[PDB]
């Protein structure tokens, strides 16, 4: 589990490349499993910025 | 003329390679007929698709 923005949910998928998949969180090519998101802006953003 | 029984079989054989060799440069329908070219223009799931 981690927080992203919502352009970035579609780097975390196998096979993918970007920013969060280079550098942050990387599935592998044989991936079994589930990728589940949603947006949290109603707990995570912050009037100034979080 | 009678020893084309024996050059037949030297231009059987050599036809047979030459179609082999000449099938590398076919696409079967992918992107491309060159195996680099391909990993070059693609990403590792699309290319290997190709």
């Amino acid at each position: 589990s981690f927080v992203i923005r919502g352009d970035e949910v579609r780097q975390i998928a196998p096979g993918q490349t970007g920013k969060i998949a280079d550098y942050n969180y990387k599935l592998p090519d044989d991936f079994t499993g589930c990728v589940i998101a949603w947006n949290s802006n109603n707990l995570d953003s912050k009037v100034g910025g979080n | 003329s009678a020893l084309g029984k024996l050059q037949d079989v030297v231009n059987q054989n050599a036809q047979a390679l030459n179609t082999l060799v000449k099938q590398l440069s076919s696409n079967f329908g992918a992107i491309s007929s060159v195996l680099n070219d391909i990993l070059s223009r693609l990403d590792k799931v699309e290319a290997e698709v190709q």
